Formats: structure tokens, C-alpha cells, sequence
């Protein structure tokens, strides 16, 4: 409130939660070494208008032959950021190979197709992974000619992600199966003339695109770290096959499915986790947390204070008080008392005083406070009278009470130049 | 300083967007305010027009005894009312007969119950003990003797 | 079907010169009249609302200034502002009494209208079926932030504050209010009020279990008229209703992308690293807190709205109720020659005692 | 008012949530507002 003298009140103030302790990291027990020294170490890597398409899973990524590498000339994630990939199972992920000139390296994008790109392969701007790129001209070319290998440059429409046709139709622009050349009949197929001698846009460079099916399979590749055990009932962390997260699990009272893992409860939440070793529990990421409000009756009797804790059924209260979890942690501190009504919940410097009073400090529901102490309410002066037969109550003296009222007029008549 | 080019220009206009809508908030709120104050304004002048410009009959809205006189005094944005109200203090303990059958027909005084029989001596107030010689002027022609609480005679 | 309007009820006279409509008997009709007196009381972590964690989040955070804290601010006046037309209306009591519980005055089986000893609550079933004519859509704990924080006085001690309010005004006297009690015996009460609509007493007596049978009927047909009943009740509901439509609307647009790769905690800290993601972040945090103080706003908008009505609650406590308010039908629609309290979750409802004088004739002067 | 018919900027539109229909709630408790206070005012005898 910016003051050193204050008055009294539930004075509302910043927030709390538990500090999540430990942590439940829960992985499959799978391991196998991926053939990335072998998508990215062989020479058999088709053309473009055959584009390659390898499956993994079940493996191990490393991450490191990828960033702890000269090897590469043009690489960049696309989808992510190279640095969390390390922290992320997948399962059943896709890698596309081919070499090309040093050109549609630039129309190898999310979108921007070009000729080959709107000839031979597509994507979305959406499902993205990574591309990676280097020279081979070490390996790939012979500036005697690649005569060898091809793409297609011919086509009715446009095409669609994902796609592969090898058929070299005899093409035309209106249908015509001819025999090429004869007139307005063609081939799509063109060769590459990839020589030894030639510069950058032009050179054999492999270029491999990185397809992440992420999170549509229980995920059978995984990075490189070790699972834990579990906690139940504590304010953790989580770390799932891509799920970390902060809160407390719990299991299940629920009729799960066998693809299944994920309960997203009223939105993108998941709610709940088959463990990837055959558990389901649930999750309640809400450890305890929330306001507080203080109660200090106001520098002109005392400078004692107590502590409205506002999300709790005083569970974790003292726990996280001597589990020192609490974001507005004190050197003066104590654990003296605690009553435990008004569902907001915790309330500590209290008692629950049996008999009431005027409800100075309006705990919450019903419950009010004096001194300091607290009951829950005196709910007026009680009389007990009824109806009469005859004997009626009338007046002789009496009294006049003047009181106030008090009323604004106006507020103050501000303006602003927004112009400074 | 260390600016000239657009990207100055873009963090200028992301000042300018952060310095408009916080502005806009003020204004909002302002004029929030300025709602609820008007309102409560119209309800002070309506009560200096009731409370302090006549003897408001309605009851309990310009103070909380019974508005004898409403005495009002500026301030500093606002106004404050000296409600003089009436509150009344003796309690007593007196009883009634509410129809009289004087000459064998019911009597009702002046709409304005408790014919006061302690000993049937008088018709009073609504709130106060007073003395009243009561009179055909105090009843009126009510029919018969027929269903009639009271058989107070002597009826002056 | 499609047409313009019966535009209302067509008749047409024209004066008479001394032969008049006099009425030689009368009626009275108790209506419904539902006033809400206090909306959810509901507040935000904004802190945990927005941002649950990254860590980087927070400090974003720190660099929008203390929109946060404002709104926290704003928040406490919400609730303290319900509270204070909670408060307003309420214990406008000054001395509370006890229910005498014998229950057959004047004429009237007052059943479920005070509630009971003999039954586990002490609410009165009236009410309670009001309160079964609410819809809707350990401690409450969601992972959003958001709490509907309980009101501060008891629900049951509302409907002990409403009973003695029935109970005091049934009783005690005129004054009851700006005083204690007079122990009127009830006839001579309604008697009474006679006078405040001006005219004599002898009626009273001449129609004793007549006004009475026409008064029990009548609350027997305001049970009928609300038991099963039509939608003439939920003005409440319809506040309520529009709570659940901004809060639902608040976690709708919670899970709104907006133009980021993702719409929600650490699925974003995965693909990101460098603070292109901490603009993107910013995108949430944009939008989020423009959702927010937009509705926040609109909370308010709604709270002035309803303090206008909490402002007529308390208007129709003070003339309506513990007088026999002479303006006419600003209370009910017919003379209000009383009207008795009635509770509802964030609302208060009334029952019209009304006067229609009633037989129509041609009578000259 | 946004793109008055599009193609790109509806959807963009989506991704700015759904945000026209709530203003446009807002639009019809203004307009309900209006007729129902109209019908407050005004439809009082309702005896022609």
C-alpha cells in the first residue's frame, strides 16, 4: 500500500503456490541406434521425381551428430528450435533424401515451389521438421556428366503435399498419349548435368527433408535421458514423453482406451497420463496455489498480523510451511495455529472463538474475526417476540437522531493531451 | 540514440501501441466512474429536491428515523445530509378493544388504529400516548352489533 | 404462425356523466418479481492465468507493467462491491427476533414461507424450490486460476435474515425498521394498513376468512405458478448464465492460437529457444490480457447493471416492504398494500400483497 | 468489417479466436436491451 501507517483490513497482496519438489520423468524402456549414419551416410539416395522416403522408430536420436557437425551446409529446423529437440520423443518420424543443384535448396521451403519443388515434391507450410543440406560434389559429381539422374518439369496443376508419381507421361497439354517428339509431345523427365567444376547454385548437393510425426504414436524413439520413479499426492514436476509440466498425480477412476493417452479436460490440458510403463492416473497440475489477504488490525493497537491463504483445505498449508515451498517465504515465521472453514481455506494467527461479535473482518463465508480473534458470526441482536393480544408497545419520550449521509458530487474534471 | 530506421519506428509504435491502450483503460474507467457517479448523482439531487426542498412522506430513503427536517452541506467533490429524523423513545404496554358496541352497532374511530382501553379511556396515535375525548366524529355508523370485538359504553 | 400483434386488449368507452363504475367487492393478486442481488463472486490469479510458467513468461510479464496487479485491484472491488449490495440490502436489521413457529394468524397456514423446526433445514421450501428452479451448466481447484470465492454470508443465514424479516414485519408493527416492535395484534396491523389505502376497516371484518381464503389460495397458486412451471423466474439465471458464457468464453479463447505455432505452456518451450518464441509468447500474452481486461470490463459493465438493481433491491426493502410504499405499483401492478421478502441464490423475490377493488357497475352521482 | 469478404484474412480472422461472435452478443443484448425497455416503458396498459 506504499505506507508505515496503516489501517486496518483484509488487504489483498501478491501471490503463492508450492514450489514443486521432485519430479516423475516416465519413459518405454526402448532403445535402439538409428540409421542416421546411414540416411546420412550412404550414396543410394534416389532422384527428386522418386523422392526416398525412410520410416524410424523405435530407436534412440542423439541430437549431437546433428549441431557437432561441419558436415552440413545448409541446415535450419523449421518446425522447432534445434536447441529442445534433445528433450523430445517421437515416434515413427520421416527423412526424405535426394540431390539436387545448389538452388532449390531456396525452393526447398514451406511453401515457394518454384518448378521442381512444384514438380516433384511437396509440402504444407505446416508439418514441419528440419532440412538438412550439404555439398557432395566429392561423391556426386563427375563433370563428365550426371546423365544418370532426372526430375520432372511437366504437369497438368499444381501438386499436393506429400506426393509421388514416377509415370513419364508422353505429355501433352490436352491428353495426346503420343510418341515424343513428336509435335506438342514431350517427356516431364530431364536430366541433371551435374559437373565437378561448377559453383554453388549448381554443384550435387544432398538435401534431406525431416518429417516429425510428433506426439500420434506413444513414442517410440526417444532422447537421451533416464526415467524416475513416482509421487503421489506432492507438488511436482512432470516430464512425459514430451510432457514436462508442474502439479500432482493421482490415479485414475476412468475407462480409458487402448490408443489412447491424453484427457484434455475442458481444453489442450491432457488431464491425465497413461504412464508410458502401463499406468493411468490423472493429473491435477493445480498443486495449491493462489491469493492471500493479511489481517492486521492497524497500527493503533497492534502490529501483529495473520495470513489468509485463499486456495487450500489446509492440507499442504503446514506442510508447505515446514516443506518451505512458500513463495512469500518469511524469516519471521512461525506455525501457531489455523482455522480451517471458509473453503478458500487456511487462515493462520486463529482460533475458532466459540462465542461472536458486530463481524468486524469478514472471513470469507459466514466466518468473521475481532481482537487478533475469530469466530464465525454474531448474526445481529436477537430478541424473541411475537404477536400480542392487546399489550402494545407506544410512546412517551423519544428521541431525534441527526446522522450524516454522505454522498460525492463529482468526480475530478481531468483531461490528458495524449499528444505528450 | 541509438536509432534512426523503422525497427526505431516499430519499437516507437509498439510505445505507442502499450502508452494507447493503457490510455484507452484510464479513459474507460474513467468514464465507468463517471457512470456510477452520475447515477448516484442524480439519486443526490433527487434527495435534495425530496430530503432537504419538502418533508419527504416516503420513508426511510433521505435518513433512517422518520425525516423530520434534511439539512445539506457541501463538500470537496461531494455532499453530506444532516438527516433530523424522529425515532421514537418511551415503550409502553397498553391494550384495546378495536370495534365498539356502544348502542348495539360496531364503531371504528379514524382509520388510525388502537382504540386505547387502558380502562377504555381515549383513542390515540399511531405512535404516541395522547389524550382524546372521544367523539361520533371520532367513529362513524358501522352497521350493527354483529361482528364487533369491543362493548365499550359510555361513549361521549 | 405470422402476423403483426393483437396490440393489446381492445375495448373503447367513453365517459359517463354521473353513472360510475363503483366496485362492491375487491380482489388481491400476489405476483412474482425476481431481482438479482449479486453475481458471482469470482477472481483471477492473473499471474497463474495468464502464465502458469515458463520462467521467461514472468519476466514478459514484468515487462507489461502491473496490468496483473490493476486487475487484481479491479477484481477486489467486484467482489466488495457485491459484497456492499449484499450488505446493503441485507442486515438492515436492527434487532433480529425469533420465529414464533405457531403458524395459523390472521387466518393463514404460513407453511413453507417461514421454514421449520420440524424439518433438517432451516430454509424455507418456497424457496428451496426456487432453489430447485436453478439451472446451471473439499475445495474447488481448477488449473485456470479461477475462482468463484464463496459469498460472505451464509445462504442459510440469508434465509435467517429474511425470515426474521418476514417474521418482524408480520409482526412488530408499522414500525419495524427505524425502531424495534409494538406487538399489534395482526388484524389491527392489516387493519391498519387499510388507511394507508385510505379506507375503512369494516371489511376486513366483514370478509375476514374471505381476504384470508383469498390469500392462502393465492399463495397455494403462486406454489402452482412456480412449481413446474414457465421461465417467468430466471433473470438470475440469465445473469448466470451470461457468467458461465464470459468465463467459458475466457478458456475458449484460452485455447486460441494466434498465429504461433502452438496456444499453450511448454508444448511452445519445446520448438523455441530465442526470444522470436519470447514474441510469439508476447502474442499470447497480448491477446490474453486483451480478453481479460475486456472481460473484466464487461464484469463491471454487468456490476453497474446490477448495482442498479441491487439499488432497487434495497429500494424495494425500504418502502415496498416496511411501509406500505404509496407510490403506486412501482411495488407490484395493483394497490401493494403489503409485500413480503423471498430469497434466491444471487437474488431477492417478493410477494406482491396487492388491492384491486373488483365489481364493475353504472351508478350516478 | 474486418476483410469484408476474404480468403486469407478469415482465416486469420479463426485465428484471432472467435471474437466476432462475442462482440456480436454483445450487439444482441443491445438491441434486446432496447425493445425490451421499449416494451418496459411503453406497453404499460395494456387494456387498448
Amino acid at each position: 500500500v506504499k505506507s508505515f501507517e496503516i489501517d486496518k483490513g483484509i488487504y489483498q497482496t501478491s501471490n503463492f503456490r508450492v514450489v514443486p519438489s521432485g519430479d516423475v520423468v516416465r519413459f518405454p524402456n526402448i532403445t535402439n541406434l538409428c540409421p542416421f549414419g546411414e540416411v546420412f551416410n550412404a550414396t543410394k539416395f534416389p532422384s527428386v521425381y522418386a523422392w526416398e522416403r525412410k520410416k524410424i522408430s523405435n530407436c534412440v536420436a542423439d541430437y549431437s551428430v546433428l549441431y557437432n557437425s561441419t558436415f552440413f551446409s545448409t541446415f535450419k529446423c523449421y518446425g522447432v528450435s534445434a536447441t529442445k529437440l534433445n528433450d523430445l520423443c517421437f515416434s515413427n518420424v520421416y527423412a526424405d533424401s535426394f540431390v539436387v543443384k545448389g538452388d532449390d535448396v531456396r525452393q526447398i521451403a514451406p511453401g515457394q515451389t518454384g518448378v521442381i519443388a512444384d514438380y516433384n515434391y511437396k509440402l504444407p507450410d505446416d508439418f514441419m521438421g528440419c532440412v538438412l543440406a550439404w555439398n557432395t560434389r566429392n561423391i556426386d559429381a563427375t563433370s563428365t556428366g550426371n546423365y544418370n539422374y532426372k526430375y520432372r518439369y511437366l504437369r497438368h496443376g499444381k501438386l499436393r503435399p506429400f506426393e509421388r508419381d514416377i509415370s513419364n507421361v508422353p505429355f501433352s497439354p490436352d491428353g495426346k498419349p503420343c510418341t515424343p517428339p513428336a509435335l506438342n509431345c514431350y517427356w516431364p523427365l530431364n536430366d541433371y548435368g551435374f559437373y565437378t567444376t561448377t559453383g554453388i547454385g549448381y554443384q550435387p548437393y544432398r538435401v534431406v527433408v525431416l518429417s516429425f510425426e510428433l506426439l500420434n504414436a506413444p513414442a517410440t524413439v526417444c532422447g537421451p535421458k533416464l526415467s524416475t520413479d513416482l509421487i503421489k499426492n506432492q507438488c511436482v514436476n512432470f516430464n512425459f514423453n514430451g510432457l514436462t509440466g508442474t502439479g500432482v498425480l493421482t490415479p485414475s477412476s476412468k475407462r480409458f482406451q487402448p490408443f489412447q493417452q491424453f484427457g484434455r479436460d475442458v481444453s489442450d490440458f491432457t488431464d491425465s497420463v497413461r504412464d508410458p510403463k502401463t499406468s493411468e492416473i490423472l493429473d491435477i497440475s493445480p498443486c495449491s496455489f493462489g491469493g492471500v489477504s493479511v489481517i492486521t488490525p492497524g497500527t493503533n493497537a497492534s502490529s501483529e498480523v495473520a495470513v489468509l491463504y485463499q486456495d487450500v483445505n489446509c492440507t499442504d498449508v503446514s506442510t508447505a510451511i515446514h516443506a518451505d515451498q512458500l513463495t512469500p517465504a518469511w524469516r519471521i515465521y512461525s506455525t501457531g495455529n489455523n482455522v480451517f472453514q471458509t473453503q478458500a481455506g487456511c487462515l493462520i494467527g486463529a482460533e475458532h472463538v466459540d462465542t461472536s461479535y458486530e463481524c468486524d473482518i469478514p472471513i470469507g463465508a459466514g466466518i468473521c474475526a475481532s481482537y487478533i480473534v475469530a469466530y464465525t458470526m454474531s448474526l445481529g441482536a436477537d430478541s424473541s417476540i411475537a404477536y400480542s393480544n392487546n399489550t402494545i408497545a407506544i410512546p412517551t419520550n423519544f428521541s431525534i437522531s441527526i446522522t450524516t449521509e454522505v454522498m460525492p458530487v463529482s468526480m475530478a474534471k481531468t483531461s490528458v493531451d495524449c499528444n505528450m | 540514440s541509438r536509432l534512426d530506421k523503422v525497427e526505431a519506428e516499430v519499437q516507437i509504435d509498439r510505445l505507442i501501441t502499450g502508452r494507447l491502450q493503457s490510455l484507452q483503460t484510464y479513459v474507460t474507467q474513467q468514464l465507468i466512474r463517471a457512470a456510477e457517479i452520475r447515477a448516484s448523482a442524480n439519486l443526490a439531487a433527487t434527495k435534495m429536491s425530496e430530503c432537504v426542498l419538502g418533508q419527504s412522506k416516503r420513508v426511510d430513503f433521505c435518513g433512517k428515523g422518520y425525516h423530520l427536517m434534511s439539512f445539506p452541506q457541501a463538500a470537496p467533490h461531494g455532499v453530506v445530509f444532516l438527516h433530523v429524523t424522529y425515532v421514537p423513545s418511551q415503550e409502553r404496554n397498553f391494550t384495546t378493544a378495536p370495534a365498539i358496541c356502544h348502542e348495539g352497532k360496531a364503531y371504528f374511530p379514524r382509520e388510525g388504529v388502537f382504540v386505547f382501553n387502558g380502562t377504555s379511556w381515549f383513542i390515540t396515535q399511531r405512535n404516541f400516548f395522547s389524550p382524546q375525548i372521544i367523539t361520533t366524529d371520532n367513529t362513524f355508523v358501522s352497521g350493527n352489533c354483529d361482528v364487533v370485538i369491543g362493548i365499550i359504553n359510555n361513549t361521549v | 404462425v405470422a402476423y403483426t400483434m393483437s396490440l393489446g386488449a381492445d375495448s373503447s368507452i367513453a365517459y359517463s356523466n354521473n353513472t360510475i363504475a363503483i366496485p362492491t367487492n375487491f380482489s388481491i393478486s400476489i405476483t412474482t418479481e425476481v431481482m438479482p442481488v449479486s453475481m458471482a463472486k469470482t477472481s483471477v490469479d492473473c499471474n497463474m492465468y495468464i502464465c502458469g510458467d515458463s520462467t521467461e513468461c514472468a519476466n514478459l510479464l514484468l515487462q507489461y507493467g502491473s496490468f496483473c496487479t490493476q486487475l487484481n485491484r479491479a477484481l477486489s472491488g467486484i467482489a466488495a462491491e457485491q459484497d456492499r449490495n449484499t450488505r446493503e440490502v441485507f442486515a438492515q436489521v436492527k434487532q433480529m427476533y425469533k420465529t414464533p413457529t405457531l403458524k395459523y394468524f390472521g387466518g393463514f397456514n404460513f407453511s413453507q414461507i417461514l421454514p421449520d423446526p420440524l424439518k433438517p433445514t432451516k430454509r424455507s421450501f418456497i424457496e428451496d424450490l426456487l432453489f430447485n428452479k436453478v439451472t446451471l451448466a473439499i475445495c474447488a481447484q481448477k488449473f485456470n486460476g479461477l475462482t468463484v470465492l464463496p459469498p460472505l454470508l451464509t445462504d442459510d443465514m440469508i434465509a435467517a435474515y429474511t425470515a426474521a424479516l418476514v417474521s418482524g414485519t408480520a409482526t412488530a408493527g408499522w414500525t419495524f425498521g427505524a425502531g424495534a416492535a409494538l406487538q399489534i395484534p395482526f388484524a389491527m396491523q392489516m387493519a391498519y394498513r387499510f388507511n394507508g389505502i385510505g379506507v375503512t376497516q369494516n371489511v376486513l371484518y366483514e370478509n375476514q376468512k374471505q381476504i384470508a381464503n383469498q390469500f392462502n389460495k393465492a399463495i397455494s397458486q403462486i406454489q402452482e405458478s412456480l412449481t413446474t412451471t414457465s421461465t417467468a423466474l430466471g433473470k438470475l439465471q440469465d445473469v448466470v448464465n451470461q457468467n458461465a458464457q464470459a468465463l467459458n468464453t475466457l478458456v475458449k479463447q484460452l485455447s486460441s492460437n494466434f498465429g504461433a505455432i502452438s496456444s499453450v505452456l511448454n508444448d511452445i518451450l519445446s520448438r523455441l529457444d530465442k526470444v522470436e518464441a519470447e514474441v510469439q509468447i508476447d502474442r499470447l500474452i497480448t491477446g490474453r490480457l486483451q480478453s481479460l481486461q475486456t472481460y473484466v470490463t464487461q464484469q463491471l459493465i454487468r456490476a453497474a447493471e446490477i448495482r442498479a438493481s441491487a439499488n432497487l433491491a434495497a429500494t424495494k426493502m425500504s418502502e415496498c416492504v416496511l411501509g406500505q410504499s404509496k407510490r403506486v405499483d412501482f411495488c407490484g401492478k395493483g394497490y401493494h398494500l403489503m409485500s413480503f421478502p423471498q430469497a434466491a441464490p444471487h437474488g431477492v423475490v417478493f410477494l406482491h400483497v396487492t388491492y384491486v377493488p373488483s365489481q364493475e357497475r353504472n351508478f350516478t352521482t
